[PDB]
């Protein structure tokens, strides 16, 4: 069982087209997370966006009903490129 | 503080100084092959390649040998990265797959993100 920053993702409502999802902030700073989705497997590429480390929460829009998705969410640092934690994932189906 | 850049980085597939976990985000909308090759911040001289391959992310430890030569597989050692990057770009030689399109680089993250 590997760690993560953010730790507890998990998706506390959900629409058709929208996912709003959650996670716990850990004891560290955290710069900004960066939130990909996409279709589970193949075949089009992941979308992204970030929000404010301040965040623990977002809201995903603009999905399909009945699509298996994948969301991953990265803590980011700035003026840098080590980022020193895993990222998290989750699948969730509409 | 500023991490100064690597003459390597002249290379489209040397992204200089990135963690495992930016390397995934880097590589995340690529294609089966798509590659970058990374260094440690904190203890450079330790080198890694990250390659996508249907879906997912694999990482690879580049080794130097007792004399210097780079290699990822013991059979398969060379005098230079770019000469070893070069001969896994058409053989996979324990790789997943072979590396065959270096990942675009990105501006560097800032508090607004990336």
């Amino acid at each position: 069982s590997v760690s993560s920053v953010p730790t507890k993702l998990e998706v506390v409502a959900a629409t058709p087209t929208s996912l709003l999802i959650s996670w716990d902030a850990p004891a560290v700073t955290v710069d900004f997370y960066v939130i990909t989705y996409g279709e589970t497997g193949g075949n089009s590429p992941v979308q992204e966006f970030t929000v404010p480390g301040s965040k623990s929460t977002a809201t995903i829009s603009g999905l399909s009903p009945g699509v298996d998705y994948t969301i991953t969410v990265y803590a980011g640092y700035s003026d840098s490129w080590n980022w020193p934690y895993s990222p998290i994932s989750i699948n969730y189906r509409t | 503080y500023i991490t100064p850049v690597n003459s390597l980085e002249k290379h489209s597939w040397y992204h200089g100084p990135v963690s495992r976990n930016a390397a995934e985000y880097l590589l995340s909308s690529g294609i089966n092959g798509s590659f970058l090759v990374r260094e440690s911040e904190s203890s450079p001289g330790q080198r890694s390649i990250s390659l996508r391959y249907e879906g997912r992310v694999y990482h690879y430890r580049i080794n130097t040998a007792s004399d210097g030569k780079l290699y990822v597989s013991s059979e398969s050692r060379f005098n230079t990265l770019a000469e070893l990057v070069h001969h896994h770009s058409t053989v996979a030689d324990g790789l997943i797959t072979t590396l065959h399109y270096p990942a675009p680089k990105r501006n560097k993250p800032t508090v607004y993100g990336v």
